[PDB]
Parts: structure tokens; C-alpha cells; sequence
RNA sequence: CCCACAGCCCCCGCCGCGGAGCCGAGGGCAAGCUGGUGCCAGCAGCCGCGGUAAUUCCAGCUCGGCGAGCGUCGCGCGGCGCUGCUGCAGUUGAAACGCCCGUAGUUGGCCCCCCGCCGCCACGAGGAAACGGGAGCGCUCCAGGCAGGCCCGUUGGAC
RNA sequence: CCCGCCGGCCGCCCAGGGAAACCGGGAGGCUCCGGGCUCUGGGGGGAGUAUGGCCGCAAGGCUGAAACUUGAAGGCAUUG
């Protein structure tokens, strides 16, 4: 069955992005997909995306512009100490320098820059670069 | 139990992996013949402590600039290589720590600074007159040849007044 | 079937060599400044032969 | 006698109408000609190195027929990296055809910094990964003095491509030695093939070369 | 996937890796306590025993040759090994009823070389290295 | 001088013992010349050598490594992504139960703007040191120790 | 008749993957290595043996070692 709408929705941007394509659906609406694209076009990889209301299972139409490289999700959420960052960076991440962490916290979504400017922790949803 | 137990004790080199390497042979043979070493264990000392400078500097450099764990270790760390005349004054960040090498602790011996003086002839003879004590530091007799100098030491380094 | 059946030349009498750090000293000049053509190795027959 | 040029690139190379490799490799133009190359290194600042010579047999009819197979790396530590194999009755014929066959092909490598930024950079941009045959390859920036954490063959290959500071990891039977030098020279030519936020910026094409 | 990674899942994935560690060959031999009841020597680097018979034993198909070796009893046990000295001529300096010191070969406990079912050897005879006496550093007329 | 008494260190005078071994030289793995023996004697962690040049045995010459230390045996960590949480494998190399139902167990789509509870993150209190980390101090350096300077944070032993 | 949709059974195949043979309605989207659950394996022999237990009229099935021994055994492919 399914389970993990937001690594299925990865999964579809990263195979359409592959073959060059200019726009994706994605089936199942969350409030946690619309933060990961919020923040994904804050920092200018996807561009703008709409989402289209039925009642049931609302879906997502997004634009795409190449930039990105790759996108994935932590399926058990783990706890990440304010300090235990860095270790999870060099792990997932290519370079020190333009890469981002997705975490959830008592604050909101965020990234790991923005958790380390504020010396808090929490959970860790996903990464792209 | 006697008091003789709770003394504490530690090792201060460390020796390579992969003993058996051409360029590395070399490269300490050099080493050892520009600087006059005894032995292979000075060179294993000069890049443990280098190792723990390293190391330190990394930890620092991982945090934020404005943490006061990091501007407290950092000031000491600089000031330490400051005085040690390890570092150039005129540096004072942290990320100048990492490029430092095991040459800038090997100038700072004492029988380079007698010898860039022009007080001794080579590093064997400063060795030599070293060993019969003939030199001296601030008015004080030192007969180590690997005994460090500080900056503030050097122009007081000079001759013993005793020596023949 | 005697076991030692396999088991005589005098020992040549020459200077010591100067041991400690002297050893590193000539060791540095014999393949850093001292000579040792056709490359270079490390007492190969013809080495050997211009000395003897 | 002289170089006759038996190509367009080659005759232009021959006149001084094209002054830069970087203009060549910006156009993913082939390279036939070995003196296309070494007229832009007149001073032969690239350097050579024979990583393995391997005898390889045929059976036939009357005994074996006995081969030497070479490979070969060359590089001015600048930046620069090239890898060619030769096969032949004869050593030494092998060996200039694999020099050969290092010299025609060869790939700009990507420097970059590990934290602070410090005049030269001093290690890959980031992570580079190469497969050939079953050995994988990690190559992982490194901060400045940490030297090069690798394999003596694989050493080698980042010193010529001019490279300080490297962590690497290894994966497979990299006891092949043609399968680990290609494995990392993928990686090294992968690296100008990768985007970055840097290089986000948009250009509009230019009717030169 | 193939392993379970739920976040309430540590017990079954402790239980799988106890159960399953059982099967390295070392971890069993070192783990397990059958090898240390079955090895003459009880963890213990060499042990002391006394020579009963002096004994050549063939080499295997590819070489030829006739190795040098004695039956051996060891005080503390009272079983019996096939113990090897290895030095030319070291045989005749080795007597009937003489007591000894034996010690491993290089492997733990797997026979080294074309050497067949032989796993220890003789370092020490009356209180003297072996290794000493060949060189001469001493001599035997004690005995 | 020190010491409960004596040594020892250190200081002052007269005479003045300058001594390097242990392993190896086919590869892994840095380092080659005569004489013997002849698949015998022996070497060899593995590959292997020895049946008339033995580059591998026994000797001499020479050479290399570490060095007042060197080598051998057993155990633990690493090597090992060959126990795999990070991070293995499962067509053919070792390995998907013959198939279905099914309880414990594990896992479970989307939605409510704020209330209570559980986990979670951050901060804090409270609770032995020694060890470890770490600030400062020239036991001649060092392994160490908490000292110490005169014109000392209330000199210090912070955390 | 031809133009589609759902479901099923098949063939060839670009990318991609792989030690390759080949797969491609995945053996793809994975060292750029995290959707959920269950089972199995850890060099070759000894050995699916011994000894216990359960089931079965029996033949036998499920479960299942150690000592000892050994330096390769195996896979896909190339030339003869
Ligand atoms: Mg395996
Ligand atoms: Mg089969
Ligand atoms: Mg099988
Ligand atoms: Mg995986
Ligand atoms: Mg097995």
C-alpha cells in the first residue's frame, strides 16, 4: 500500500527532470509536499507549482528548470542533535557549500544553515542539491 | 598502594602504517641530514604534535565564528603559536593553522637559532658544543640540542659566560 | 643421511665505521653528493668492479 | 620531417589562430593529431609514468602467442590529466603507443575548496564517484594539509592531475590496475560535467569559434 | 526493504544479528569453547613436556624430503603432539627423555607448510634456546 | 647539598676506559659475488627454492631496516562494506518456505491553527574525585607536577 | 471496419543496469548507496552425518553439531 507520499513525489520530479521534461503531476497533496517545494523554490530549483483541488486526494502540477541533481527522503525520522549536524552533512551531502538538509522542528520547517544560525535540533525529512 | 601509582605517563610519537615507502624514506634521510636528527623518533614526535595543532584547529574551524567555546580555544591556540614563533605574528585566523608544517617546529630548535646566529659552523658542531655546554639561554645553561626557543628568548640566546 | 654434513675464510680486518649520527652523515653524501651513466644502482657488478 | 597538418583543427592549430586547449575542450572538439598537444606544452612539462606492463597469451595450433599490453598516465600538474593503453609484440613499441594514446586524450580536471576559501584551490569541487569493470571509486574533499589519503597507483594519478588534499575510498577488486586508474579517471572527467549553484548563471551564445 | 527499519524495530534487529554472527568460522572457533577444550595447550603461548620418541616425517607430493621431529608429552595434560625442530642439525642436540619447551607455528592451529599434521615447535631443550645453540652462543655439556 | 641514618640527583676541586646489536637481501617488501652440497641436508607466515650458476639452503664480501634495543609465540582491535544501523548478498557463484488462511509482532492514505496527555528539541537544577579534554605556569627540555613571583585577581589551581 | 479505455498473456527494444550471459510489464529509478513486512546465506569437505526431540503403521519427514581435514572449490565469457 501506499505510505510515503512525499518519496513517491521525489521520485516522479527526478525521473521527469531526467528526460529533460518541463511539468510533472503528482497525485496525493500534503502539507508537508507544498513546505519541501516551498523551500525547494526559495532556493530556485523547481520554479512555481499549482495545486488542484477535487475534494480527494488533491493534485500538483509543477514546473521545472533543470538545476536540480538529486532529491531524496529519510523514511525514520531521526532525532538530530543541534551539534550532531555536521556529521549528517559530510555524510549526505557532496560539498560543505551548496548543499541542503530539510529538518522539522518546534519552529517549523526549516533548513540546516537556518537550525545552525539558531543552535536548535530536531527531525530530519529529506535533502536536495 | 604507594603514591607511585597515581602518576600519570604517556607515549609521544606515533610510526607509519606502511613502513617500507620509497619517497618517504627519502624524504626523512633528507630531512634528517639538513637538520642533523640522531633518529627517526624525532621526526615521529614533530608530526604528532603537528597532528593535535591539526586537530584542534578542525574542531574550531567546524563551528560558528561567534562561539565563545571557539573564540576561547582559538585565542589560546594563537597565542601559543604566537609565542612559540611557530606561526607569523601578522597571522591571526585560524584556517593560516592548517597549512603549517613540520619544518617551521624543526626552525625553532635551538640549534637552528645558533645557527642562522652564525654562532656555530653546521647543526653537527652546534650539536656538539651543545653536548659540552658551552651555550646558554637568558643566563642559563641549556644542554638539550631539541629544546624549543621562544621569540622572546632569541636575541637573549648567546654564549655561556663560563665556557672556555 | 647424516644430518650436518653441509654443516673456511678468515674475516678482513677494516676500520670501523663512525656510528650514531655520523652514520647519517655519510649515508646523505653517498647518494646525495658523492657520485655513485647507464642510470643508476645500488652495487651492481659494475659499481663494484671500478672500486676493486 | 616537419608537422603537416592533416586536419582543419590541425592546421589551424598550426597557424596561431587558436591560443588556449581550454577554447578546444570548450567545444568538445576530437583530438587526432599528438602535436596538437604538445605544441601548447613546448617545454614537454608533461610527465610520464608506466603503471603496469601485463603479458597476455593466445593459444594456438604451435605453442603461444605472447603479448605486451601497457597503460600509461601523463599530466602537468595543473589541472590536466591523460590515460592510454597500448598492446604489442615488443615493450618498448607498446609503450610509445600507449604514451600516444595518453597524449591524444586528455580532460581538464575541477579544483575547488574544502571550507575557507584561500587563493589556489587545493582539492576536487566535491564529491566524484567513477566505475570500470567492479571497482567504484569515492573521492572526497579534504581540508587543506591532509595530504592525499589514497593508494599508492591512485596517488599517482592525483598528483599529476595536480591535487593536494583528498580523502578516497575504494570498493571492488581494485587489485586490477587498469580498472582502478580508468575508474578514477572517469571521476576526474566527470567533474566538469557537473552543475552548480554557481554556474546557474544564464549566457547567451557567441558566434566565436 | 529486505531489512526491517521500522524506528520501534531494535529488538528483532538484535535478535537477527545474534543469531546470524554464529556463522563466521572465526567467531565460532573463537566464541564457541570447543577449540579451547581440544587444544593441548589451554590458550597458553608454549607449554613444557617431555620427548618419548624421535621420528622423520615425509614431505608431500611436490617436495622430497624427510622432516626431523619428536613425539612429545605434555606435563599438565598428559596427552600426546608431534612437536618439529626446524634448525639443521638441531636434531643431535635433542636426546631421548629430555625436557623441552614447545611453542606454536605461525598459525593458530592449521599445520604450516608441506610439513602434514604438525603444529608446534621445539624452541627450548635443558633450559637452552635452541636458536642459541646453533649459533653457538652455548653449549650443551650439561648434558 | 640532601637524607630519621645513608645513598641518588645537583654544585665545587685533582686525575680522566669513547664500547651496537637484532633481523633480512626472489615477490608481497627497502636492500647482489665467490665456494660448497646436489629434491639429500635444509629454507619457506603465502606463492614457492633445492634432481650441477641454487639471485631463496650452508659460509665469506657487500648492502638495507630499526636502533639500546631487535626478533619469535598466543590473545584483543584494525585490516573487513568477510556480520553490513550508517553499510553486504539472495536468476546462473552460498542462499526466496510448494501454495493459501492466520494470531502475537511490525507497519499503516488525506483532512481541523492554537485545549490536555506521550514521545521529541533547547535550557536549567541536583549529584565524588581520579582518568579524558582543556586555561596559566621554562621541573635546564621531556615523560610530568600544580606550582610560583615579588611591587602578585583576596597570586593561582578556571571550565 | 478503426479510434480509444480497463484488465490479462506474450515478442523486440532506446536509455539505464550488470562480472558477463542478459533484464528492460525490471535483474531500472542505488557507493549520488533509507517506501513497508517476512524468510534464507557467510571458503570447500566431514555432513543433512552422530546424538537428542516431535510427527508417522512403516518407508521416512521437520529440527540439526563437533573433532578432524584442505588451498582452492565455483560463475560468465576468450583462443585452441
Ligand atoms: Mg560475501
Ligand atoms: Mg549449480
Ligand atoms: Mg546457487
Ligand atoms: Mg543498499
Ligand atoms: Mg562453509
Amino acid at each position: 500500500v501506499r505510505i510515503n507520499v512525499l518519496r513517491d513525489a521525489l521520485k516522479s520530479i527526478c525521473n521527469a527532470q531526467r528526460i529533460g521534461k518541463k511539468q510533472v503531476i503528482v497525485r496525493p497533496s500534503s502539507k508537508v509536499i507544498i513546505e519541501f517545494l516551498q523551500l525547494m523554490q526559495k532556493n530556485g530549483y523547481i520554479s512555481d507549482f499549482a495545486v488542484v483541488d477535487n475534494h480527494r486526494s488533491n493534485r500538483i502540477v509543477v514546473n521545472l528548470i533543470g538545476r536540480l541533481n538529486k532529491a531524496g527522503v529519510i523514511s525514520p525520522r531521526f532525532d538530530i542533535p543541534a551539534n550532531d549536524i555536521e556529521k549528517w552533512v559530510v555524510n549526505l551531502l557532496p560539498s560543505r557549500l551548496f548543499g541542503h538538509i530539510i529538518l522539522t522542528t518546534s519552529q517549523g520547517i526549516m533548513d540546516h544553515i537556518e537550525a545552525q544560525h539558531r543552535q536548535i535540533g530536531g527531525k530530519v525529512i529529506g535533502y536536495f542539491y | 598502594p604507594r603514591i607511585s601509582r597515581h602518576r600519570n605517563s604517556s607515549k609521544t610519537y606515533s610510526t607509519p602504517k606502511k613502513p617500507f615507502t620509497k619517497p618517504r624514506l627519502d624524504a626523512e634521510l633528507k630531512l634528517c641530514g639538513e637538520y642533523g636528527l640522531k633518529c627517526k623518533r624525532e621526526i615521529y614526535r614533530a608530526r604528532y604534535m603537528l597532528a593535535k595543532i591539526r586537530r584542534t584547529a578542525r574542531n574550531l574551524l567546524t563551528l560558528d565564528e561567534n562561539d565563545i567555546k571557539r573564540r576561547f580555544e582559538g585565542a589560546a591556540l594563537l597565542r601559543r603559536l604566537h609565542m612559540l614563533g611557530i606561526l607569523d605574528e601578522e597571522k591571526d585566523q585560524l584556517d593560516y593553522v592548517l597549512g603549517l608544517r613540520i619544518e617551521d617546529i624543526f626552525k625553532r630548535r635551538l640549534q637552528s637559532v645558533i645557527v642562522e646566529s652564525k654562532l656555530a659552523k653546521s647543526v653537527h658542531h652546534a650539536r656538539n658544543m651543545i653536548k659540552a655546554r658551552h651555550i646558554s639561554v637568558g643566563g642559563q645553561i641549556v644542554n638539550i640540542p631539541s629544546y624549543m626557543v621562544r621569540i622572546s628568548n632569541t636575541s637573549r640566546v648567546a654564549i655561556a659566560d663560563t665556557s672556555s | 643421511t647424516s644430518a650436518g654434513k653441509v654443516r673456511k675464510k678468515e674475516k678482513k680486518e677494516k676500520p670501523r665505521p663512525p656510528r650514531g649520527r655520523a652514520y647519517k652523515r655519510l649515508l646523505y653524501n653517498k647518494n646525495f653528493v658523492d657520485d655513485t651513466h647507464n642510470g643508476r644502482r645500488l652495487g651492481p657488478n659494475n659499481l663494484l668492479i671500478r672500486q676493486k | 620531417e616537419e608537422w603537416h597538418p592533416s586536419t582543419k583543427l590541425g592546421r589551424l592549430v598550426k597557424a596561431g589562430k587558436i591560443e588556449s586547449l581550454y577554447d578546444i575542450f570548450k567545444y568538445s572538439l576530437p583530438i587526432k593529431e599528438t602535436e596538437i598537444i604538445d605544441y601548447f606544452f613546448p617545454k614537454s612539462e608533461l610527465a610520464e609514468e608506466v603503471c603496469n606492463i601485463m603479458s597476455v597469451q593466445k593459444q594456438t595450433t604451435a605453442g603461444q602467442r605472447t603479448r605486451f599490453r601497457a597503460h600509461v598516465i601523463v599530466g602537468n600538474r595543473d589541472g590536466f590529466i591523460g590515460y592510454g593503453a597500448g598492446v604489442s609484440k615488443e615493450v618498448a613499441n607498446a609503450i610509445k603507443k600507449a604514451a600516444k594514446n595518453a597524449r591524444l586524450n586528455i580532460v581538464p580536471v575541477r579544483r575547488g575548496f574544502w571550507g575557507g576559501k584561500l587563493g589556489d584551490p587545493h582539492t576536487v569541487s566535491s564529491k566524484l564517484s567513477g566505475k570500470c569493470g567492479s571497482v567504484r571509486v569515492r573521492l572526497i574533499p579534504a581540508p587543506r594539509g591532509a595530504g592525499i589519503v589514497a593508494s599508492p597507483t591512485v596517488a599517482k594519478v592525483l598528483e599529476f592531475a595536480g591535487v593536494s588534499d583528498v580523502f578516497t575510498r575504494q570498493s571492488g577488486h581494485s587489485r586490477t590496475l587498469m580498472n582502478s586508474v580508468g575508474a578514477v579517471y572517469n571521476a576526474l572527467k566527470s567533474s566538469y560535467s557537473i552543475l552548480t549553484p554557481d554556474l546557474w548563471k544564464k549566457e547567451q551564445l557567441d558566434h566565436v569559434q | 526493504m529486505s531489512k526491517t527499519s521500522g524506528l520501534y524495530t531494535a529488538r528483532k534487529l538484535r535478535t537477527v544479528r545474534r543469531v546470524n554472527r554464529w556463522a563466521d568460522k572465526k567467531y565460532r572457533k573463537a566464541h564457541l569453547g570447543t577449540w579451547l577444550k581440544a587444544n593441548p595447550l589451554e590458550g597458553a603461548c608454549m607449554a613444557r613436556g617431555i620427548v618419548t620418541q624421535k621420528i622423520g616425517i615425509s614431505a608431500k607430493q611436490p617436495n622430497s624430503a624427510v622432516r626431523k621431529a619428536v613425539r612429545v608429552q605434555l606435563t599438565k595434560n598428559s596427552k600426546k603432539i608431534t612437536a618439529f625442530v626446524p634448525r639443521d642439525g638441531s636434531i643431535t642436540y635433542i636426546d631421548n627423555n629430555d625436557e623441552v619447551l614447545v611453542a606454536g607455528f605461525g598459525r593458530a592451529g592449521r599445520a604450516v607448510g608441506d610439513i602434514p599434521g604438525c603444529r608446534f615447535k621445539v624452541i627450548k631443550v635443558a633450559g637452552i634456546g635452541l636458536l642459541a645453540l646453533f649459533l653457538r652462543k652455548r653449549e650443551k655439556r650439561a648434558r
